[PDB]
RNA sequence: ACCAUCUGUGGGAUUAUGACUGAACGCCUCUAAGUCAGAAUCCCGCCCAGGCGGAACGAUACGGCAGCGCCGCGGAGCCUCGGUUGGCCUCGGAUAGCCGGUCCCCCGCCGGGGUCCGGUGCGGAGUGCCCUUCGUCCUGGGAAACGGGGCGCGGCCGGA
RNA sequence: ACGUCGCUUUUUGAUCCUUCGAUGUCGGCUCUUCCUAUCAUUGUGAAGCAGAAUUCACCAAGCGUUGGAUUGUUCACCCAC
RNA sequence: GCGCUGCGGGAUGAACCGAACGCCGGGUUAAGGCGCCCGAUGCCGACGCUCAUCAGACCCCAGAAAAGGUGUUGGUUGAUAUAGACAGCAGGACGGUGGCCAUGGAAGUCGGAAUCCGCUAAGGAGUGUGUAACAACUCACCUGCCGAAUCAACUAGCCCU
RNA sequence: GUUACAGCCCCCCCGGCAGCAGCACUCGCCGAAUCCCGGGGCCGAGGGAGCGAGACCCGUCGCCGCGCUCUCCCCCCUGG
């Protein structure tokens, strides 16, 4: 039933702590609490770090345990994590939680007259199919 | 937040669930605790009720008729558990303890409304899964709770009404979807509004 | 400590299908289906192979006591594997010194009533699991058949007429009287 | 000792005051694990009083300088050879842990000490630490660690934001 | 007046214990997960009382021009208690899993099941959604024209 | 058995903290409730338990535990059920 | 130190822990705490240990021992094992000799001492059942099938009796 | 089995070059080797400080740190 592992190459996404919001990269596992991390290409050393702040994505990388940050490096840039990351629904998630918490007072207006407006033009086309299903 | 606080009880776990309720109730808010028959409590089920049993054997020896007032509905038990939790014999308290309604089953007009849990009291999250719970609705039925067959039989019958509520929900929700992509040209600039702010994904 | 992995694999008869629903197992073989809820474990099961089937139980982080369920999980599994294609039947023998045990059968080997039992006048129903079909042997006298798919319901209800025969107040030592399960075997043999 | 926080590995180095009898006396040198320099001294004269006749005021601190970890990148299997005091007598044992640090393992030692035991930190005396191959390694905790291609999810992860939001209308998921 | 006479009762979960299936521990094992039988005990029923606890139903003040009820959100003014400063109109629930949407079979324009397709750090998202307040005038596009607003009217259906 | 670890406050001691501008003393009688370290009765396990009887142990205090001679008696002892 | 002394904590309390006191505001602490009563953890606290059909839960302090557990968790000392262990399923378990004394009986198995040798894979001066003594079964020991770890004693944490 | 179609470890090279308790949040003690700025809270006790003269409406006073003028040029902006 389980489809993401904790395994040498896998990338997690950090939730909180000092590296909350990067993503690493599995190289080895210390024990049943604590994973070795490296993010090269995200700006985080290799360090120990514990799963209870680590979220598995669905991203392996091909290099064996232990090896030098050169080689996760390669590995991250050669399948290019960063741009494939970036377009998966997980990020675009989390940056419309950005722009939504960035919202100044003027944006909060706009996106209302906007909501004043949308919804509107969706209820009346539900009202019209509302009609349409009645007649058939 | 919302005026009156409406919890669905199924899945908490008694004592945590008192706890947060026994807050809110003194710090105003009014809250109004359903399905107290689906609250359950951990430890094994004959442990529990060992302990409720023991409950029953504390009465005035003297007078029991004025002695400790053993409630058996799942409903009263949880009241009884909250207003141990409250200081009941301040004005303050017995104000607070009158903010707070407890019912067995979902009895109109709350069956027709949302309702929230409390993730910090829910037992999935509290309880390791190898954990034995006992579920406050057999422990009430086995101290002398009588309306756990006639509750089982309304229950059934409100889910029954709640689907044909659902049910119409997903072809309205199955309709607007359908209404989206119908206007989505004259809909499609105020859609960019929404994604350049984060309101759409 | 808390062993990362431990899984024990079964094998799939080719007459035998087994689909699953979470952790409720259905096994479909020719004498008929079983189901088996198993949430009251937290194990993972998996379905292996196409041209041949195979279920595996996977357990992960458990302690000592976690451990020992998944062999139980196994075992049941096969246990309705058997079930399914050759079935259950547990003999049952009357042992008796001097009163004779008659036993008779009736609503098609649903009940079945005891007489007789150390000279009582007390007549013994007991009620068969559902599913389990009780019956008289003919081959050997005194001897009871009971056949059933799921082995917890077959040899429940071989408890319930052993235990029904219990002699009181007497030195069972002596005093051996009684129907006790002689054998435990399958409908069809393999 | 209170083994606050994390441990420090200091090299403490000692020597008795010279005399005219010894003009050059012998140095001394010991592993100490403390919380600071200050309790990292104070375990050295408790443990070269035992060992030698040698006390704080007829001795020197020479050198006391924390010493850091040599491959702090790379996890490795410690060996820690232990005395301590238990209710009932004494007793010697032998652990194992995996950890980044050889000060972070005899942290964690008297951290399961403390569990597995009920042992103070001032019944504890450390002996020998070092890091030991993954073929020399004894304890089943620690040696099936020891795959190439080691592979496990993360089974009912609970919710621990449950008071953020303290009221929700959804239950929280447990399988992610 | 046992100094005459009549009447005194049914369930449930279970204890001890005995077991089933079954690992731990290739065997074994009543136990660990799961399951069964089980008693002057326990809890309830029967029975006695009936909450600063409810329910349903009846009748509701006349020769005085009186007392009252209901409507007309009828007209004001009075004394008195104050709190609050948008709404959410609801699947069931799972958690070693879940949610949504379709092409076929059977329950009878339903619903269920089998595929298939998506989503899942829940975005068909309560970290959410809905609504929105300065008013008006002139004036042009959109949107709408299947439109709004009226204890305006009457009727019907559903909800114990 | 030799040893040895306990529990109870149903005996007696030890102590003298409370009461000497006063807490009515023994026993019975009457009456209620409670404890179990169970005599009986319900369910059971064990025996040097064939049956009957008896003994040991478990769940267990729901229910019952009487009529008299002598004695102020508590306590004893006997008669009888 | 109390008495002669309030005050914070210990629910409560003459003596304990902190601290001794004019009437107040702000700041900070001690001992002690921070689920709710009840101020403060509404920290995405860390690492374990523990399931109790009398759990446990904070100086004084307000309940328990010897003894035991194949509950579980560590740790110590040994032993066997890919030349095949452990478990399970099966065969052998021999001759001197019925070793000596003693005993009515004592032939491995009432008792006390000796406890050795051709024969192999092994077989003992026998771990038990058994006989008046025998016999007989059986055990260690060893072999066939099997294919990875296993066995024994002890120790101390929580829990249980 | 020992680099191959991955890598790990150790020893030699001033091993080099950035950087340096990193601004890549891995792991410290510090400031004569330390300065600047900002925000919240609580307060405003006192009341003849005058060596100056004959103090006259009036103690803008003491200590401390500064700036301009009684020197003269130059530059920038809108006499300052
Ligand atoms: C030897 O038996 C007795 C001795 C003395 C007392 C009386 C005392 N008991 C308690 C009081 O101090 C006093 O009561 C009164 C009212 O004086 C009773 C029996
Ligand atoms: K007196
Ligand atoms: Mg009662
Ligand atoms: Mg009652
Ligand atoms: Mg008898
Ligand atoms: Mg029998
Ligand atoms: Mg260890
Ligand atoms: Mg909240
Ligand atoms: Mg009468
Ligand atoms: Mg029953
Ligand atoms: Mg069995
Ligand atoms: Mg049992
Ligand atoms: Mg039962
Ligand atoms: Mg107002
Ligand atoms: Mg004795
Ligand atoms: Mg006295
Ligand atoms: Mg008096
Ligand atoms: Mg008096
Ligand atoms: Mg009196
Ligand atoms: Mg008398
Ligand atoms: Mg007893
Ligand atoms: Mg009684
Ligand atoms: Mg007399
Ligand atoms: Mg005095
Ligand atoms: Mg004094
Ligand atoms: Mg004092
Ligand atoms: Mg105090
Ligand atoms: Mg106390
Ligand atoms: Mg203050
Ligand atoms: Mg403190
Ligand atoms: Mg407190
Ligand atoms: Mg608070
Ligand atoms: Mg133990
Ligand atoms: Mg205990
Ligand atoms: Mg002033």
């Amino acid at each position: 039933v389980f489809r993401r592992f904790v395994e040498v190459g896998r990338v997690a996404y950090v939730s909180f702590g000092p590296h909350a919001g990067k993503l690493v990269a599995i190289v080895d596992v210390i024990d049943q609490n604590r994973a070795l991390v490296d993010g090269p290409c995200t700006q985080v050393r290799r360090q120990a770090m514990p799963f209870k702040c680590m979220q598995l994505t669905d991203f392996i990388l091909k290099f064996p345990h232990s090896a030098h940050q050169k080689y996760v490096r390669q590995a991250w840039q050669k399948a290019d994590i960063n741009t494939k990351w970036a377009a998966t629904r997980w990020a675009k998630k989390i940056e419309a939680r950005e722009r939504k918490a960035k919202m100044t007072d003027f944006d909060r207006f706009k996106v209302m007259k906007a909501k004043k407006m949308r919804n509107r033009i969706i209820k009346n086309e539900v009202k019209k199919l509302q009609k349409a299903a009645l007649l058939k | 937040e919302v005026q009156v606080l409406v919890l669905d009880g199924r899945g908490h776990l008694l004592g945590r669930l008192a706890a947060i309720v026994a807050k809110q109730v003194l710090l105003g808010r009014k809250v109004v605790v359903v399905r107290c028959e689906g609250i359950n409590i951990s430890g094994n089920f004959y442990r529990n009720k060992l302990k409720y049993l023991a409950f029953l054997r504390k009465r005035m020896n003297t007078n029991p008729s004025r002695g400790p007032y053993h409630f058996r509905a799942p409903s009263r038990i949880f009241w009884r558990t909250v207003r141990g939790m409250l200081p009941h014999k301040t004005k303050r308290g017995q104000a607070a303890l009158d903010r707070l309604k407890v019912f067995d089953g979902i009895p109109p007009p709350y069956d027709k409304k949302k309702r929230m849990v409390v993730p910090a009291a829910l037992k999935v999250v509290r309880l390791k899964p190898t954990r034995k719970f006992a579920y406050l609705g057999r422990l009430a039925h086995e101290v002398g709770w009588k309306y756990q067959a006639v509750t089982a039989t309304l229950e059934e019958k409100r889910k029954e009404k709640a689907k044909i509520h659902y049910r119409k929900k997903k072809q309205l929700m199955r309709l607007r979807k359908q209404a989206e992509k119908n206007v989505e040209k004259k809909i499609d600039k105020y859609t960019e509004v929404l994604k350049t702010h984060g309101l759409l994904v | 400590m808390k062993t990362i992995l431990s899984n024990q694999t079964v094998d799939i008869p080719e007459n035998v299908d087994i689909t699953l629903k979470g952790r409720t197992v259905i096994v479909k073989g020719p004498r008929g289906t079983l189901r088996r809820d198993f949430n009251h474990i937290n194990v993972e099961l998996s379905l292996l192979g196409k041209k041949k089937k195979r279920l595996r139980v996977d357990k992960w982080w458990g302690n000592r006591k976690e451990l020992a369920t998944v062999r139980t999980i196994c075992s049941h599994v096969q246990n309705m594997i058997k079930g399914v294609t050759l079935g259950f039947r547990y003999k049952m023998r009357s042992v008796y010194a001097h009163f004779p045990i008659n036993v008779v059968i009736q609503e098609n080997g649903s009940l079945v009533e005891i007489r007789n039992f150390l000279g009582e006048k007390y007549i013994r129903r007991v009620r068969m699991r559902p599913g389990v079909a009780c019956s008289v042997s003919q081959a050997q006298k005194d001897e009871l058949i009971l056949e059933g798919n799921d082995i917890e319901l077959v040899s429940n209800s071989a408890a319930l007429i052993q235990q029904a025969t219990t002699v009181k107040n007497k030195d069972i030592r002596k005093f051996l009287d009684g129907i006790y399960v002689s054998e435990k075997g399958t409908v069809q043999q393999a | 000792m209170k083994a606050s926080g994390t441990l420090r590995e200091y090299k403490v180095v000692g020597r008795c005051l010279p005399t005219p009898k010894c003009h050059t006396p012998p140095l001394y040198r010991m592993r100490i694990f403390a919380p600071n320099h200050v309790v990292a001294k104070s375990r050295f004269w408790y443990f070269v009083s035992q060992l030698k006749k040698m006390k704080k005021s007829s001795g020197e601190i020479v050198y006391c300088g924390q010493v850091f970890e040599k491959s702090p990148l790379r996890v490795k299997n410690f060996g820690i050879w232990l005395r301590y005091d238990s209710r009932s007598g004494t007793h010697n044992m032998y652990r194992e842990y995996r950890d980044l640090t050889t000060a972070g393992a005899v942290t964690q030692c008297y951290r399961d000490m403390g569990a597995r035991h009920r042992a103070r930190a001032h019944s504890i005396q450390i002996m020998k630490v070092e890091e030991i191959a993954a073929s020399k390694c004894r304890r089943p905790a620690v040696k099936q660690f020891h795959d190439s291609k080691i592979k496990f999810p993360l089974p009912h992860r609970v919710l621990r934001r449950q008071h953020k939001p303290r009221f929700t209308t959804k239950r929280p998921n447990t399988f992610f």
